[PDB]
């Protein structure tokens, strides 16, 4: 409710630890669904100075070291590392100064030039791809940094893109590394190193590469069962989910007859950790203003997506994505887009149902209740379901 | 060098800027670290922390040969009336000898204890079902589960009684090859 | 606030035992204005299954046993047998058993068969006949169950009905030693039984009940002074008010030029008891869909309802009247309707004023203020009320 | 009889039902009864919650032949494992000698002394002009008095000028015959 | 949110007292600005008799003995004690025996006298001012009572009046001499006099009353000069404000083609004590039904009203003036007015921005967001802010 | 005088007038004072209270003539049943001898105590910029400073970068002479 300057709140250390303490409150109790918007109250006071960042990060990094939910914090310090990035500020050296990457030389150095300039350049790739090759290679959580996994993305998966034919496959063997590699610790002692699955998640890789920046795609539904097999391996998907992104948010897309949103829902469908990004798409997705499109042709395209919410609800992320539809129904979408989403969701679903989803999937039927399954649900619910307190 | 801290205020006075400026690395020669002990009373504190947090952006080489004048400096951050000044001052206090920060910091500060204190406490609380960091999304099942532990499957909030409009849309497609 | 599950609220006991306590609390406060809301609420996770109904009335029975305020607990655990009954569920055995209704075999067999089957049958009501005849009658309060007395006014009272002329008399004492006979006790011993009121309550009944099931009523205005006279008896203006609900709750009622309504009116004035009950019932009648009655018919008509309103709250019985009023004007109503239950309200009332009173009417008099009594009764609260904290 | 307690589950064990199937006086046959002492450890609670009610159901001839077997199973059921059966049979053990219920139920009981702790405290609190039950609506004045007091007057929150609109309605009624 | 009776409150001294305890308590948490808002319920208690206003005012003035912050009680008590003038209540009596005033028989009987009728008579006029010329003259403090500074003020500055030439300078000196005139004072004891003052302070009114009675005014403009070197004595100032108040609050004013307005610019320049009066003044203006006015004129001259407001915003009254047009448009005012005022503060104010002020003006900026400063501003409190717990 | 007590009822009895009558002074005659003393135990609270405040009312010359059957009035007051009427005996029992009302109200006054208890530190948190009396309107800076200190400064809450349209206007008002 109160207002608060950026300045003031970091002048003394005093406040602005109990800032931290009540906005990490927050975003701990807001989950990964709410944390798009709890994150960013936090991350400007974090990234006012670099001393600010610093203590901040320490601070996570201590908390991140409990067993029992700390991975939880190491997901809010990268999700703030990243807002320091797309600020303009620079925060490798304190990210590797973090952890136990300054324990070896040479390939911290390589991933800390690489983390600083923001891209991946065929120097720093080599040194550290003839490293992963050797008898003797550096701890596979080394390469495990979501700033540095995202660089492979807009490298390998990007409309496009400038890239070296004769060090593609160390930026493919890399990737495919970092995302199917499995060590073994004891007493931190690294005892053995399990490859089985680099093979078949290189090839995955490469041959969805290959597919991406081909384009013209009107040769993707040709291939599109070898397109599904490979979005199986998650790193694959996110690939994929990326290259969609970039293919559909760019203007003067919609002129053609989509093929792009219906690999989304084989991307839900296999994994449950992309969800909140596959949401996070389609909501920006059904927010754009498509002044180049026919009115009857936005309408369509907006069921188009909400088809993919849909699809996505089915498959368990169902919270977040009713969620959404009761904000924008409270607060301008027109109401056949919003009776739409109900009739279909309410064709597909059936009791038991769990008071958290009543209590938001009822509310959003009964503000213009005019549309029989409807009346069925809420007799449903008047039967089996009470307010307390 | 004659009044060498008033030429490091028309470096690093900028109130404006309150990260490592460009080329920062150039501005720290090592004839200025061993002139740093001469002239550390009369700066500011916005000055001694581009000062403190200048020297994590220096290259390992160039860490190690003055490590001795890093230390004296650092010592005498930890000596200093701000306390943000105090508390850079602890976490770079093992980065000289080490190349790595300290996270031993609840030695006689209140605020880290009491930060730690509550936090630890909630972050206790909602160790179920919580979110994991992006690398996870990156990973095949035998990786994610070694790292993270299984995934919590979704919460069944209903009973699907036949299969959504998107299901005819794989066939579909399919079918077209 | 939050919702809860019926089956997950009655698994634990210890939860059942919590939502219990705070319901319980919430009823006793909403005191029995707001008795009709916070009723189902309970009623539905109480009547979840015989077990659960089983402990809440054992635990309201004992409640029931303060003498300070325990009779408040009476009327709730009455409410959920009612509940119960509505629902399908048979509780007259558990009903029977939680009181001294089982020290007296014959009557209670009787009444329990009645109470289980949901009508009178001549066969158990001269049982209770001839055991209430004799020199030595079972105590009066095994035959005061509102269950049971129900059961006699859609009996006696209901459009109809299907009667035994040779058991009538049976049926009539019955229900009027019910509501007339008064015995004394001294140390759980039956000292006297006083009877002075049967005979003229008996005919006050008898006269009513041959009234009501000739109908055609147009004979009703005819004999309309013995009519109010009976209604006096409080027993009998129950009956009434049942019969004038049955009568023109009926759909097709609406054909004629209403005596019907104007009944209600002397209920109101002699029975404060049955207030709740005549509001009940207006309420009911002024939310009635009457698609077969013209549009200037229907806006006579609900005047015609407020008209009885206006009565009522003149009566003693303003504040929940006032409340309904201004329910139905923040969230329907056609504006004119509002303002002439205000017009009407402010012709008769006069200072001094409540705060309670106040805190309710004038809320609902500045909403939209255009219609002089009003701004005079505006005037006067500023000057004599003021809000603190 | 052979599986008593496999026959008292495809007749009781329905999850449906919460309350007493129709003819449940038929479902327990005398020798039933005698059968139950024999399988009850491996009966669920919905059952055994449905055979305990069900003691209610049975005609007072049929309770005070069995009561000796009805006593033994009504035991049993305390010292049950699931609270919901402790519960109910501390509320029947009177029942089978005198045919009421036991309401003497705060003896080492947390749950019941929590409950009627708080509520005996808040039924105090609203004893000034509570609502009565409803046999009292039915009562005249004198078997009201004895029964219930003296009804507290209506709260006067303003003063009648004149009479209303329905005064004069009831006049005209009265001149028409 | 609650709502009581004066009678009720006032019937027992322990009510009386709590209820005090916390209005008190709220008037000194809204300030001077919502002092016009917590006020009237505080004094309409007090003022319901006479012995419940020597109670309160005996509460107030043992208060408004502490050093830090009594001061603040004094202006509570003497707000209160208008409010008893305005409603016919005589409270002159309690006033004089709650000071030291009593302590100089003289002027005391006179000052009463004149406090008492409500007006200023030459009787008790001479008494005082015979007084204060001799060797040994009262207390400065004794003639400094709002209540009496105000007598004078309809006396010398309101549109007329009714004054003898023989006694005018008496009047006007007495007047001067509260306003300027500094006393000294050790252990109870006053040292010295200092009027250096009085000579140049006398002539500043006297020279504006001359001004003020003649009227018509259109000689205004001529000696304005002479008139905005007044106005630096704050004495003056207050009569010009009252003037300019009378002049334009009555009917029939807007026929002219306004200098009167204007004069208010230079009051809010010099004095910042008079800033909730000239503000109360302009809101006063901003809310009359001119039926008399074309709608065209109606609007420019709540144009010009407004850029009072965004004059007297400028001279560091920025928050009560931004809340009120905040009131004014989420509760009435077309949206043009209120535009006007958003494009003319952003016109003129530049960062930094204090978070009280952005908790206002951010709000009122996006309500209806289409009219860049807007958007730049947005976009400064975007980076700059932050919201917490 | 016979029923000087019935008397005061038909003068100040009213309910309706709660502060005093036109013509008070009159009223209450000399003798009617040494009346007071033999009527006083049966008088309202009403009657009392606009008997003692009506004390106020009286000029100085009247009010020193019977200041000794005045104390024996406001000494009857002070052992009065009626909290309000011991609250007023208690301010005006320093008025006929001193002319001024008593501030010292907390021997042994709960309420009093509690009042001033509460708000003597509400008064004291709210030091910063408090609101001044209204006299502070119409004085000289220099009687301004003396009698309540220097004035704070508004805050600022923003940085003019140009003057606004007002500016202009009082530069043409002035070009017009
Ligand atoms: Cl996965
Ligand atoms: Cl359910
Ligand atoms: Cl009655
Ligand atoms: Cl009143
Ligand atoms: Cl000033
Ligand atoms: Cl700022």
């Amino acid at each position: 409710g109160e207002i608060t300057s950026v300045s003031t709140a970091c002048q003394q250390l005093e406040v602005f630890s109990r800032v931290l303490r009540t906005s990490l409150a927050t975003i701990l109790d807001g989950g990964e669904e709410n944390l798009e918007k709890n994150l960013p109250e936090f991350a400007k006071m974090v990234c006012h100075g670099e001393h600010t960042y610093l203590f901040a990060q320490a601070m996570m990094s201590v908390l991140a070291q409990e067993e029992q939910g700390g991975s939880a914090v190491r997901r809010i310090a990268q999700e703030v590392q990243r807002f320091a990035q797309e600020k303009g500020h620079d925060a490798s050296q304190i990210t590797l100064a973090l952890g136990t990457a300054a324990s070896y030389p040479r390939a911290c150095q390589a991933l800390g030039a690489m983390l600083s300039k923001g891209a991946l350049n065929p120097a720093d790739i080599t040194v550290l791809f003839k490293m992963f090759t050797s008898m003797d290679p550096p701890p596979v959580e080394l390469i495990r940094v979501p700033a540095f996994l995202d660089l492979f993305m807009q490298s390998l998966f990007k409309p496009g893109a400038r890239i070296n034919q004769d060090h593609k496959h160390k930026y493919i063997h890399i990737l495919a590394y970092a995302a199917s590699v499995v060590e073994t610790w004891k007493k931190n002692k690294r005892v053995s190193i399990n490859k089985d699955e680099l093979k078949s998640t290189s090839k995955a890789v490469e041959t969805v590469h290959n597919l991406c920046c081909n384009e013209n795609a009107s040769e993707l539904v040709a291939e599109l069962s070898t397109l599904y097999q490979c979005i199986r391996f998650p790193v694959v998907a996110m690939g994929v989910l990326k290259w969609v992104d970039w293919t559909v948010s760019e203007p003067r897309y919609f002129q053609l007859q989509p093929v792009h949103l219906a690999l989304l829902d084989e991307i839900s469908t296999c994994h449950q950790l992309l969800h909140p990004q596959v949401l996070q798409l389609l909501v920006k997705l059904f927010e754009t203003e498509h002044s180049a499109l026919d009115v009857m042709e936005q309408l369509e395209l907006k069921k188009t997506l909400l088809d993919r919410m849909v699809h996505l609800l089915s498959r368990g992320y169902v919270l977040p994505v009713v969620s959404y539809i009761r904000k924008c129904l409270e607060k301008d979408t027109d109401i056949s887009l919003i009776r739409y989403f109900v009739t279909e969701v309410l064709d597909v679903i059936a009791p038991p149902y769990t008071s958290d989803f009543v209590q938001l999937f009822l509310p959003i039927l009964e503000n213009d209740s005019i549309a029989d399954p409807v009346t069925e649900f809420i007799a449903h619910c008047k039967s089996n379901f009470i307010m307390v307190n | 060098e004659s009044d060498t801290g008033l030429w490091l205020h028309n470096k690093l006075g900028a109130t404006d800027e309150l990260w490592a400026p460009p080329s920062i690395a150039s501005l720290l020669t090592a004839a200025v670290i061993d002139n740093i002990r001469l002239c550390f009373h009369g700066l500011s504190s916005a000055v001694k922390l581009k000062l403190l947090l200048g020297t994590l952006h220096l290259p390992r080489r160039t860490v190690d040969e003055m490590k001795g004048a890093l230390m004296e400096i650092i010592q005498l951050a930890s000596l200093d009336s701000d306390p943000w000044v105090l508390m850079v001052a602890d976490i770079l206090k093992s980065f000289p000898d080490t190349g790595s920060l300290n996270l031993e910091l609840e030695e006689q500060n209140p605020n880290v204890q009491d930060i730690l204190g509550e936090l630890r406490e909630k972050v206790g609380e909602c160790e179920a079902s919580a979110m994991l960091p992006l690398e996870c999304q990156y990973l095949n099942k035998n990786a994610l589960t070694t790292l993270a532990g299984p995934l919590t499957p979704p919460v069944k909030h209903f009973q699907l009684k036949r299969k959504p409009k998107s299901a005819t849309l794989r066939a579909e497609l399919l079918q077209k090859s």
